[PDB]
């Protein structure tokens, strides 16, 4: 998110 | 392995051979010898200065070790070398993606498909790309196009396992995708020459407990520990014993401090990363079933279960489908999302939980959503209170009317509250308590923001906030705009014709999607006015705006995992329709066990129909709203107790068979 | 502004929360800023300059992807947006992706060609990778600039840039007065009153108060410089305060400057300007020494709010900081003449022999000897380690010369073996016998000189692709450094002696073909000059040794490196300009004792690097000259240096003890 | 370097 972070499941 | 062999002999024979040097690094950089890979390409480029595949492959190590800057100028110097170059503009894009400046990684991409048109790989991340983006023109070619790419290879395939859900793959095909990518991690693991290992084959050493070891890279903030971070230390101790093995260093936060605090054996992998070192301290430690929570996802360290350290080894939670791989024993799933009958898209076993295999700590970690109240001038969600010390608050109050939701009427006191949401101003004080704005959270406790720690002021939360109207039907999903496809939209377009007074909500998951949505959908007849967009939010923000909304629509595709607890958890009702993959039967399983049967759609007619229904027939939406505003405190999707020993039962299931037979589908 | 007034009129006015957003960004107010920029947006999505400004808010929180998103955002809105695109061009450059950085900055400029800023920037990337299309005009263009600007009361150059470009020395005065003043306006916000200072040397027990404040207390070329120097001082007479700007990065550096320093103060911890001053205040500093100027990390509101009675700028910021809270510029007679003292805003405070220092003999003493191997060169295959003395003496047959050399035999033989195979290390008698390309799979700590490695290394021209039998000149700076009249003094140099190179680094990569082009344009084919990679630290100063001369950049001279080269035992071959910084090397040189290095001209530089090259008793003599002095004379000696920057300090006291204003100390 | 970090004198 915008200033921070928005962790997220994603690809190896 | 034997490659190594053979170029050190070519090294051997001729000292001064820059394409043998550069072959020998690329094989040491598959082997993990990232420092080692690196020298041999310098030899390479100090023989050879303009050697173009070696700083591209140079590059890619870099990237790997984390240097990323180093990385983008040794793709740059490639293309410098060789402007034609395809393989400089395809890992060139792939930094630019990672980085997510997708714009210019498309550029890259298409620049790469010009230089070198057949070229799979680059298609189906550029694919990709599009699908972050929103970016469907010629989408029906583009898919047509995927399955035919990897049709052909399957006589390593160019799509990833955890992106096969996306496209319209056969499940044999998706299933082949995983079982090479399986296959890859013991190629992997048999250069280590390991002999077998000798498994307990009794629970005498562990003092009759079992012994389960659970592998995650997430634990640390990452949604797999918003979902079950209470499950290790709500084990029984008598009978269970658990160990935590973490794939990465710790990144600080307070859900990795829970996890290391109620674990009974917490173990950092990430310091053991040598495989075979690393497995070996799993057999060691004993397990008798070690469970994997990555899959194919970002972190994941398979080669630990490629080496086969446990007797059982299942999956659980973190991968929305099969691994493909034979190392693997179990799903951890339900008939509701894996029915029995398509049981051979998996190559693992079906493991059955009684309800839903989905768990959520919003019970622990969002509390003050568990009760509300409202300010009048009545509406549950334009104008909304959360605390944990809300009553209290209500009882300083005057009057209050209380319907159970209690309700402020418009005095001074929801005056200084509306103007406090007009100026923007930080927070208030009214009869000493703390009234917060929800917008400035991070202001006022950074840490209850990410989910770390419960807030302890009063949190307002309004539709005035995020711009959606005061009288008007709120739909939202509020998922990663990948998951929205072309037939989604429509059906969201449709639903929104027949309700006109009515906004669809988004975010901007990325910003460089939005464009695209809003033009696709004002090709079908929908203008600007209708499809709202606000920023993505930190965690609680999330969590709680979700009480704006009246109903989320589910995206059929791959649906909210994370984000249909999310929004569960606020009380607004979700419409899924359940498809094939396991990724699309999710929202399916959570609304079963929370007992909203009505909500779960067989075809798209009954999609559009229930949300239309649930937008116009006010009452009904009361009544459905009430429902689950109810029902996730009393149903078992909510209670990580119920969960956990639920999850106890069908371990010992796992054990008593393997006790005897070997791995078998589990009711 | 009470632009808050301006939104309690009307709530949902978007341009004022743009602009509320915009001014609460320059108090530093980050997370409000951002807050306001969303508002400004949920009321107007297409809003395009608030999604750019976002950017930069957001760029500031370090949020690097977050602000890429806001510049690319601003760009589809509006693709003819000029300041969205120098923005994004801005954190293209911070990756350090140079070409991209400039096709951006041009698009910038055909959007919005009188864009100052836009150009400043662009020359700076150009002047990295050392692209000089139509340099001359660039160059007269960049004054223009400056110029018009600075009769407009803030410049588009940077001040540590200044050096780099043929600005006038008024000119660069300017320049940095108006980013030193721009220092003073961010703080009078906070309407702080004058502080009471220490007017003798009592609460103290006798002992000068001296705060070190750095944000370079960490693997950095400071550290590298001065981490001795906390700890020589002398307790009696000094206490000493190190106030740092960074968090603790986790090296050695910071280790010992923190195990060293009488007290070590993370002001990385206090963001606020006010609460941190005040703090340096109250541990009753004398003398707070300013190691950043206009550097990464500076914090230089700390010392617009004088904390201290006297403040001087030491050896971090090769400048003057024109700023009127800055008392003295430490600099020596030779960088800083009293005759040309007019660039400088400071009074001129002199150290006796170099400004300069560098913690060489404490960080590389394996480098103070030194070994060969034959078939006599000192610089063809080279052996350094502490234990080597034991190592030679376990050898049948060694030739002393004092300089060890090992004839040819099994011995000598497994060593090249070694090399020519690309293998990590070997064993010779039990000792261990190591690869200097190898270093960080051997001991990370060692290569980047936070530990001194405990094997022996040796080190050969093959490794770096250099002649056996050829002279080779080295220049070890980033290529930002060189300029066309330099590239040009070079390749005269390297025509006037057919067997030579010129051995140059990818710093960075890109700007590789750029010289090897200009070079052709006047030089000679592509085996003329060598490009190797940048280097881990110890194998950088290490390797430095397999060269014969050093021709130093007359436009900006190495500091670090220039102490890093001698430190190997390679003469310099220099050219004093007129700013501090194309002064350095002359100096470091001078206290080394060799002033018939020092050039007068482009003639005299010409002249003096092809003696080098081809009088070969004149090289063994000046090789020998610095190989011995860097020993002897006071040049890496921290523990001298300490006592006289002590003996400064006094003076410099006792002046102000007297209730003086500043004066020329000499 | 390549591999690490190279830190150096530069501009705020
Ligand atoms: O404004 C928002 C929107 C989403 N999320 C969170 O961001 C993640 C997105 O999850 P993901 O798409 O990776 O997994 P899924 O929903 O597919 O399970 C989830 O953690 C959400 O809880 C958030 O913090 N703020
Ligand atoms: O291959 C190399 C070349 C240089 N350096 C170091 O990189 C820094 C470059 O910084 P800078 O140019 O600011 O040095 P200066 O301007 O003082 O010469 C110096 O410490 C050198 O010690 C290095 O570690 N490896
Ligand atoms: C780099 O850092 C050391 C720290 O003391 C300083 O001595 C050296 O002068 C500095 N280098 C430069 O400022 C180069 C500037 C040209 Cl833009
Ligand atoms: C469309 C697929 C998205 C995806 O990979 N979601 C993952 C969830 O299935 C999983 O439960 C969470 C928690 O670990 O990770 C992301």
């Amino acid at each position: 998110y915008p200033g921070g972070s928005t962790p997220v499941s994603s690809a190896n | 392995e034997e490659a190594v062999r053979l170029y050190r002999k070519a090294l051997e024979v001729f000292p001064e051979f820059a394409a043998a040097h550069s072959n020998l690094a690329s094989v040491l950089q598959q082997q993990g010898k990232l420092q080692e890979a690196l020298m041999h390409y310098k030899e390479a480029i100090r023989i050879s200065p303009t050697f173009a595949d070696a700083y591209s492959n140079m590059g890619n190590t870099l990237k790997e070790m984390q240097d990323v800057q180093g990385a983008l100028q040794c793709y740059t110097r490639a293309i410098q070398i060789n402007p034609a170059f395809a393989d400089a503009h395809s890992n060139l894009a792939s930094i630019h993606k990672d980085s997510g400046n997708i714009p210019e990684a498309i550029a890259s991409y298409r620049t790469a498909l010009k230089l070198k048109p057949d070229f799979p790989d680059a298609y189906c991340n550029l694919a990709h790309c599009l699908q972050i983006v929103c970016d469907w023109t010629d989408y029906d070619e583009r898919m047509k196009k995927l399955v035919s790419i990897v049709a052909d290879q399957l006589e390593l395939p160019s799509v990833h396992p955890h992106h096969s859900m996306l496209y319209p793959l056969s499940h044999g095909f998706r299933k082949a995708i995983a079982e090479r990518h399986g296959n890859l991690c013991l190629d992997k693991i048999n250069v280590l020459h390991k002999p077998p290992y000798e498994h307990p084959k009794d629970l005498k050493l562990s003092d009759g407990r079992l012994r389960v070891g659970y592998v995650s890279s997430d634990f640390g903030n990452h949604p797999t520990s918003h979902l079950m971070q209470s499950i290790p230390g709500m084990h029984n101790p008598d009978k269970f014993e658990v160990f935590c093995y973490a794939l990465s260093p710790d990144d600080g936060t307070n859900f990795r401090v829970k996890v290391m605090a109620e674990a009974n054996h917490f173990i950092d992998l990430s310091q053991i990363p040598c495989n075979g070192k690393a497995a070996d301290r799993i057999h060691q430690d004993g397990i008798h079933i070690l469970v994997n929570m990555n899959g194919y996802t970002k972190g994941a360290r398979n080669e630990l279960f490629a080496l086969r350290p446990a007797p059982i080894q299942a999956m659980w939670l973190g991968y929305p489908g099969t691994s493909g791989a034979l190392f693997m024993d179990y799903i951890i799933t339900d008939q509701e999302t894996s029915p029995a009958e398509v049981a051979e898209q998996y190559s693992e076993k079906l493991a059955y939980m009684p309800h839903t295999f989905f768990i959520g700590d919003h019970a622990n970690m969002f509390p003050h959503l568990k009760k509300k109240a409202v300010i009048d001038f009545i509406y549950d969600n334009r104008i909304v209170l959360n605390g944990i010390d809300l009553k209290a608050f209500l009882d300083s109050l005057p009057d209050v009317k209380i319907v159970n939701m209690p309700v402020i009427p418009m005095n001074t006191i929801a005056e200084a509250v509306i103007e406090m949401i007009n100026r923007g101003q930080i927070q208030i004080t009214i009869n000493g308590f703390s009234i917060s704005n929800g917008l400035a959270t991070t202001q006022i406790n950074n840490k209850a923001a990410t989910g770390e720690e419960v807030p302890r002021t009063i949190i307002v939360t309004t539709r005035s906030q995020y711009g959606l109207p005061e009288d008007a039907i709120v739909y939202c999903n509020f998922n990663q705009l990948y998951k929205i496809d072309p037939s989604t939209l429509q059906m969201w377009a449709n639903i929104l014709k027949r309700v006109p007074n009515s906004v669809l909500w988004l975010l901007r998951f990325p910003a460089v999607g939005e464009p695209n949505i809003q033009q696709y959908a004002q090709n079908m007849g929908l203008p600007q006015n209708r499809i709202i967009f606000s920023p993505v939010a930190p965690k609680e923000e999330h969590v709680r705006r979700g009480q704006l909304a009246d109903v989320c629509l589910d995206t059929p595709l791959c649906n909210g995992h994370t984000t249909g607890m999310d929004v569960l958890w606020a009380g607004t009702p979700m419409v899924t329709m359940p498809g094939e993959t396991l990724a699309s039967r999710v929202a399916a399983s959570q609304l079963t066990c929370l007992g909203c049967l009505e909500l779960i759609a067989k075809n798209r007619q009954e999609y559009e129909d229930i949300a239309v229904k649930l937008g116009t027939d006010l009452e009904y939406l009361k009544k459905v709203r009430g429902k689950v505003w109810k029902q996730r405190i009393s149903s078992p999707l909510f209670n990580t107790k119920q969960y956990t020993m639920e999850l106890e039962r069908l371990y010992l299931q796992m054990w008593e068979h393997y006790a005897a037979n070997k791995p078998d589908h589990m009711i």
